[PDB]
């Protein structure tokens, strides 16, 4: 199986730049082979280009294609506000067809820390016998951050979900949500509960905490 | 040498 | 271990401008994202700006967007910042730190010991 | 204009089987070799096979991680692509696209359907539990609905006249086979102890209609 690696993972640019987008294959395909698609959120894909020097009809000028062998390149001379989205490349030369994992195309902007809140569970959730205890990181930017869950200073793992919602049309900032779910047994034999937020707008981890009847 | 199996415009089987 | 050295501040006008260096020594940071963070008297650390891996990018603050630039020399070990359009309310002390995480986190282990830069006529 | 419709998909329990249906219309069917794309919810594309013309043989070919369990087939007839799916698991919840794969040297896929819908489960349908993030200048304060199936649930602040800085992040799949999401949103610390926020949970599939009042502690 011919694995197709794109390269980088997100693609932080501005409309008016130039898009440079990577498809490094682990064995040797012809350009004949390999097609580039388009996704928006929300909607099907739709191809681009393809082979050595095809475009797919209705696509404009901007979208070119080239590379040989196992470095291929989609490029994107002046980019459009509509051109932000991701980018799968394809090989069809080789069974089983393959897709690569994605390039996002997202608006660059400058850097906002994370504004961090802490929830802990409602006394109507407790009296149902489960907490959940909610992390919020709101309006941050650039996508990479990291939380960590500590319950009494000792740092949890596998009892928590994030879930981070798509760069805001207005500001283009995401924001995230980290839910750390106990039972209540389990709540009530801790004290401290606190998430620890890592960003490269901070110049040290912030850190929210509650303590528990409080 | 292309893979036959991977093209779907050409039949696989030999006359 | 990891050195981060910081270089090129002094003493400029308003309106001047000033090129910084930080060198590192103790290991490649090709692979890691260097940030520039400054703090003036009586404030906290703030970020300033960050030059990922060559092609991520590079990423600022709004109080700096488009006036400072960050940019990188792997063959040197070295990121620079430059300094443009320089104002009275950038006088700080401005220190490097590199991002141990390869994936951009933010985990800022290592810093310089930081250089002076003065805006005052 | 080359149009492709999916049809057949929704929710199935673990193991059942599933048929889809692809019909084409807007050009020769049986012309054109035809191919499923499935994507998983949050991930990429998976090629989960294709189907020749019968004029170049009319064989299928598919990937190992469905062989033995998808089937392809296709009837020029009507002008339909079928996608047979047996031992569904959880794995193979995606949305499942119908293409069409253009002719010539370069065999791409030129045109793509909108896509349907498979859900492979065996959850019940359970109604959502709405709990308040209170909250503690901007403050921020939200509504957990917890623990619902199948989706979606929709949320709405004040019925609709609070928009702004409204965060409905997207649900998650919890290990128990239920669905849960938060719905925040950043006011002003002065209008706390004044103006109320209400949020409004709607999960249709079970007739849950809550009005959750989120006040400050």
């Amino acid at each position: 199986e011919i694995v197709l690696t794109q390269s980088p993972g997100t693609l932080s640019l501005s409309p008016g730049e130039r898009a440079t987008l990577s498809c490094r294959a682990s064995q040797s395909v012809s350009s004949t082979y390999l097609a580039w698609y388009q996704q928006k959120p929300g909607q099907a894909p739709r191809l681009l280009i393809y082979g050595a020097s095809s475009r797919a009809t209705g696509i404009p000028d901007r979208f070119s294609g080239s590379g040989s062998g196992t470095d291929f390149t989609l490029t994107i001379s002046r980019l459009e506000p509509e051109d932000f989205a991701v980018y799968y490349c394809q090989q069809y030369g080789s069974s089983p067809w393959t897709f690569g994992q994605g390039t996002k195309v997202e608006i660059k902007r400058t850097v906002a820390a994370p504004s961090v809140f802490i929830f802990p569970p409602s006394d109507e959730q407790l009296k149902s016998g489960t907490a959940s205890v909610v992390c919020l990181l709101n309006n941050f930017y650039p996508r990479e951050a990291k939380v960590q869950w500590k319950v009494d200073n000792a740092l949890q793992s596998g009892n928590s979900q994030e879930s981070v919602t798509e760069q805001d049309s207005k500001d283009s900032t995401y924001s995230l949500s980290s839910t750390l779910t106990l039972s209540k047994a389990d709540y009530e034999k801790h004290k401290v509960y606190a998430c620890e937020v890592t960003h490269q707008g901070l110049s040290s981890p912030v850190t929210k905490s509650f303590n528990r009847g409080e | 040498n292309p893979d036959p199996n991977a093209n779907p415009n050409v039949d696989p089987n030999a006359n | 271990x990891v050195q981060l050295x910081x270089s090129g501040g002094g003493x400029v006008q308003x309106g001047x401008s000033l090129x910084l260096s930080c060198x590192a020594x103790x290991x490649x940071x090709x692979x890691x994202x260097x940030x520039w963070x400054r703090q003036x008297p009586g404030x906290x650390r703030e970020x300033v700006x960050x030059x990922x891996x060559x092609x991520x990018x590079x990423x600022x603050x709004d109080s700096x967007x488009g006036r400072f630039t960050x940019s990188x020399d792997x063959x040197x070990x070295x990121x620079x910042l430059q300094x443009x359009x320089l104002x009275x309310x950038d006088x700080a002390x401005y220190y490097c730190x590199x991002x141990x995480x390869x994936x951009x986190x933010x985990x800022x282990x290592x810093w310089g010991x930081g250089t002076x830069v003065t805006v005052s006529s | 204009e080359v149009q492709l419709v999916e049809s057949g998909g929704g929710l199935v329990q673990p193991g059942r089987s599933l048929r889809l249906s692809c019909t084409a219309s807007g050009f020769t069917f049986g012309d054109y070799a035809m191919s499923w794309v499935r994507q998983a919810p949050g991930k990429g594309l998976e090629w989960v096979g294709f189907i020749r013309s019968k004029a170049n043989g009319g064989r299928t070919e598919n990937p190992a991680s469905v062989k033995g369990r998808f089937t392809i087939s296709r009837d020029d007839s009507k002008s339909i692509a079928y996608l047979q799916m047996n031992s569904l698991k959880t794995e193979d919840t995606a949305v499942y696209y119908c293409t069409r794969v253009e002719l010539g040297s370069s065999w791409s896929l030129g045109y793509w359907g909108q896509g349907t819908l498979v859900t492979v489960s065996s959850a019940s349908t359970k109604g959502p539990s709405v709990f308040p993030l209170a909250p503690s200048g901007t403050a921020a304060l939200g509504c957990l609905v917890k623990d619902y199936f199948p989706e979606p649930v929709t949320v709405s602040w004040n019925s609709g006249a609070l928009t702004s800085g409204v965060h409905t992040f997207p649900a998650v799949l919890q290990s128990s086979g239920l669905y849960s999401l938060s719905s925040v949103v950043t006011v002003p610390s002065s209008s706390l102890g004044t103006q109320t926020y209400i949020c409004n949970v709607n999960h249709k599939p079970s007739n849950t209609k809550v009005d959750k009042k989120v006040e400050p502690k």
